[PDB]
DNA sequence: TCTCCAGGCACGTGTCAGATATATACATCCTGTGCA
DNA sequence: TGCACAGGATGTATATATCTGACACGTGCCTGGAGAC
């Protein structure tokens, strides 16, 4: 009789139950339906994996072991759609990208 | 109840002198207890109960608080040693504020390592001390120790050394060690060198050095007889000496240890 | 086919002289501290004495505070305890072991202060009987 | 009562710090036999008075 | 009692890179990333399903959410893997 | 809405990376002295 | 007046010994997600 839960049903390691609490007790509709909380778990299941895809790499190209947000900083800033979703938010310690603009070099 | 109470006393009396004292003379003959002696007489004579501070390598550590805590029970011992929140506690505990000769609190006798003296030099150039005593003092050998500059800086104005052999002879040692006993006077290295080169060297350390030797006491610890043993190489062990100068130390001296290796 | 034990004992002198005279020191019925300078030399021992099954203790730089307390303690408590496995500096410095006589110097050979505090170690105050220093 | 609750709070900090400094500078067999395993097996017993055959 | 993503974005990070630390900062910042995506997207699907005089979210709401808010690369992925999820949920027969 | 049990929190204990240290011999560089 | 040679000093080079230092794993618990109607 015991079952284990909506997550590993889909195939998710995000918790289904805990999207549809804040969904039901969140006051965005009066009446939720059974699908809905299961595709939210899957696009931000999705969008965490992508980004830490992206921080892993940034973080294996300064050869380290633990992410810093500099890593996330920069791996936001060279993907261009992670530019157009994050232009507006600001990054706790993040910095700013080496650019130089054409004439301001010594080009003699 | 030997004939160190004699040789502290002649410590208490260069003491009342005004110098710091050496301890040139082996390990055996209970410096240890001949040391808490001189605290406990020292005590006994001006009425200090006070700062004390123990230097000392972490394994004989637990040996020195035994034989504080055995032979003389009456102070109160601290150690310095472990993780950050007992050394946050000890911190609290240890809290002097109160200077010169106190009596209810229990900074009486301070023991702790090389290393954590060495690491925390940012918390020890406070607490001004009294009496620092460094056991097996052969570590500050070397004059470009970092360890031996933050023992330099300290403000306890007594350098007491306690070492089995300071003669370990690299010409440079000597004049670190007396440096550190009068820092005012030793602190140009080249007088040292430029100012009959045997007997010359025996009298410079005269008033300072006490001359003692294990052969004095009744002998019943074994009077210790060097066996030595010769032996030859094995045919494994022969031809890796031939094979390590074909491609061409510690090295070859591991394989002479065991092959495997 | 394996690595054979005694092929590995008898390829090695050094150790081969040592089990020569472990044979008459187990058959007095002795107490013997052996000291090494590296730590693969006292990485291969135990195994040596693991044929033997002999009662041995090891200490090092690495060993944990506490554990020289209480093995100091079942030194000098326990005497069934056979082989102690000493570094250089560690147990050499102001250690008691007053009631062990045969000390085995295998490469105790690095320079003179560090052997004199080595063997001021064993020979204190205390000792009932002659000191043997042995050095292979 | 606000003094008494700071004597307290001041007096059990003071047990628990003297508890770890002492914990801190005063604390810091026969082989069992081979298991044996018959089972499904037949058995030959032979005592001092009488002999035995279990079989199946 | 407080809530936290944390042992989801730590697995997360396992299936594709095991050999790697995580600093506090870097997951407060994940967390409050999940979550602003979290609302907008609940606000944009809220704010829809009112607009078509409709009183329940379902599956092609915050599926209209998603191309909406998304651009276009990551709004097909996020809808195909949100598509394959859902339709492995439904066979619950 | 009733029931009911294990998920994930919260709080303990151990294990490979950095930092001073010995260390002796060998090699390189600089300085001084002697010679043309 | 310059150049070369020799000698002395300093630096290097690679396991130890210690030895912290901040990291990852083995147990409680309680409540909220899951099944049933």
């Amino acid at each position: 009789k015991a079952s284990q839960s909506r997550s590993a049903k889909a195939g998710l390691t995000f918790p289904v139950g805990r999207v549809h609490r804040l969904l039901r007790r969140g006051n965005y509709a009066q009446r939720i339906g059974s699908g809905a909380p299961v595709y939210l778990t899957a696009v931000l299941e999705y969008l965490a994996a992508e980004i830490l895809e992206l921080a892993g790499n940034a973080a294996r190209d300064n050869k380290k072991t633990r992410i810093i947000p500099r890593h996330l900083q920069l791996a936001i800033r060279n993907d261009d759609e992670l530019n157009k979703l994050l232009g507006n938010v600001t990054i706790a310690q993040g910095g700013v990208l080496p650019n130089i603009h054409q004439n301001l070099l010594p080009k003699k | 109840k030997e004939y160190q109470l004699k040789g502290l006393n002649w410590l208490a009396n260069l003491y009342d002198q005004g110098i710091n004292g050496i301890l040139a003379d082996e390990m055996g003959l209970g410096k240890t207890v001949q040391s808490i002696s001189v605290l406990a007489h020292l005590a006994e004579n001006h009425n200090i109960w006070g700062p004390f501070l123990v230097v000392t390598p972490a394994s004989t550590l637990h040996n020195w608080v035994n034989e504080i805590s055995k032979f003389l029970p009456q102070f109160k011992i601290l150690p310095y040693w472990g993780n950050a929140n007992d050394r946050k506690v000890l911190r609290k505990f240890w809290d002097r504020k109160n200077l010169r000769y106190n009596k209810n609190a229990p900074f009486h006798v301070m023991v702790t390592s090389y290393q954590m003296v060495v690491t925390d030099a940012n918390y020890l150039q406070k607490m001004k001390w009294q009496y620092m005593i460094l056991d097996e003092a052969q570590a500050i050998k070397s004059s470009q120790s970092s360890r031996w500059k933050n023992l330099l800086s300290f403000h306890c104005r007594n350098r007491l050394l306690l070492t089995g052999t300071p003669i370990q002879n690299s010409m440079q040692e000597l004049w670190a060690l007396l440096h550190f006993i009068m820092p005012s006077l030793f602190d140009s290295h080249d007088e040292f060198n430029e100012w009959q080169q045997l007997r010359r060297l025996h009298m410079i350390l005269k008033p300072f050095m006490l001359r003692r030797v294990k052969k004095n006491v009744q002998s019943e610890l074994g009077d210790k007889i060097e066996i030595d043993v010769l032996c030859d190489l094995t045919q494994r062990q022969a031809k890796l000496y031939q094979v390590l100068k074909s491609q061409i130390v510690m090295q070859f001296r591991k394989v002479c240890n065991h092959p495997d290796l | 086919s394996m690595p054979s034990m005694d092929r590995f004992i008898t390829e090695s002198a050094k150790l081969r002289k040592l089990d020569e005279l472990l044979v008459k020191l187990k058959s007095e019925g002795h107490r013997v501290l052996i000291y090494f300078q590296m730590t693969k030399m006292m990485d291969l021992m135990e195994e040596y004495l693991t044929y033997r099954q002999y009662n041995h203790i090891r200490l090092d730089g690495s060993s944990k505070l506490e554990d020289r307390r209480d093995l100091v303690h079942d030194w000098q408590t326990n005497p069934e305890i056979f082989v102690f496995l000493l570094s250089t500096r560690a147990g050499g410095l102001g250690i008691n072991l007053t009631a062990a006589d045969t000390v085995i110097f295998y490469d105790s050979d690095w320079n003179p202060t560090i052997d004199s505090q080595a063997m001021d170690r064993a020979h204190r105050l205390g000792q009932t009987r002659q000191v043997t220093v042995y050095r292979l | 009562k606000n003094l008494s609750e700071k004597r307290l709070e001041e007096e059990k900090q003071d047990t628990i710090n003297k508890l770890l400094k002492k914990r801190a500078g005063k604390s810091r067999f026969v082989k069992p036999r081979r298991p044996y395993n018959s089972e499904g097996m037949t058995r030959i017993l032979r005592r001092y008075e009488e002999d035995l055959f279990c079989t199946f | 009692r407080k809530e936290t993503y944390s042992s989801y974005i730590y697995k997360v990070l396992k299936q594709t890179h095991p050999d790697t630390g995580i600093s506090q900062k870097s997951m407060s910042i994940l967390n409050s990333f999940v979550n602003d995506i979290f609302e907008r997207i609940a606000t944009e699907a809220s704010k829809l399903a009112a607009y078509n005089k409709k009183s329940t979210i379902s599956a092609r709401e915050i599926q209209t959410a998603v191309r909406l808010i998304l651009p276009g690369e990551l709004a097909k992925h996020a809808v195909s893997e949100g598509t394959r999820a859902v339709t492995k949920y439904s066979s619950s027969t």
